């Protein structure tokens, strides 16, 4: 609470909690669109979750 | 419900090699498939246990009990998505273009879950994957899909 780390949760909050990682996001999700989430994912590790 | 499909009984008859008109429970996983319904082998080894049946001693059938089996796995040919089995494939090699290895794909079908032997894993390359070492699982999927 003193630490700040709790209230860095809560600013969070006002918010958007899970927060996925884009190759973690890739891997994951690819198959959902499969095609195009794949090329995505691959052509830029973060341009493609794009 | 016959739509009575009178057929069921017919290849009991065919897969029946003493023609008592019982098929043996060790049986019943792999005429389940022949029938058009894919369950898992650890799906059809829980149903049999849950009816504390042994597929471990000695089993004969009757049409009687195979009949309703089926039936109970029939609901779960829900599950047989082919988005998800060539976007399962797509995440396992790189760039953009279906081809696994060939290894890749023998080694992970016999080790990686319900265990293939390696000659049901040739079985099922054979003519698929050609000299380069690389499986084109785009057609090899759709062939696989074609049974």
């Amino acid at each position: 609470r003193c630490n700040g780390v709790l209230e860095g949760i809560r600013i969070c909050r006002k918010g958007f909690p899970s927060r996925v990682l884009y190759a973690d996001f890739k891997q994951r999700y690819r198959v959902l669109n499969a095609s195009a989430i794949p090329e995505g994912q691959f052509m830029d590790s973060k341009k493609a979750s794009e | 419900s016959k739509a009575a499909a009178d057929d069921f009984k017919e290849a009991f008859l065919l897969f029946d090699r003493t023609g008592d008109a019982k098929i043996t429970a060790s049986q019943v996983g792999d005429i389940a498939r022949a029938l058009g319904q894919n369950p898992t082998n650890a799906e059809i080894n829980k149903i049999l246990g849950n009816p504390s049946k042994e597929e471990m001693n000695a089993a004969a059938i009757t049409f009687e009990e195979f009949l309703p089996m089926l039936q109970a796995a029939a609901n779960n040919k829900d599950q047989g998505t082919f988005e998800d089995f060539v976007e399962g494939l797509r995440v396992f090699d790189k760039e953009g273009n279906g081809t696994v290895m060939g290894a890749e794909l023998r080694h992970v079908l016999a080790t990686l879950g319900e265990k293939m032997t390696e000659e049901e894993v040739e079985e099922l390359m054979k003519g698929q994957e050609d000299s380069n070492g690389c499986i084109n699982y785009e057609a090899f999927v759709k062939h696989i899909m074609s049974v």
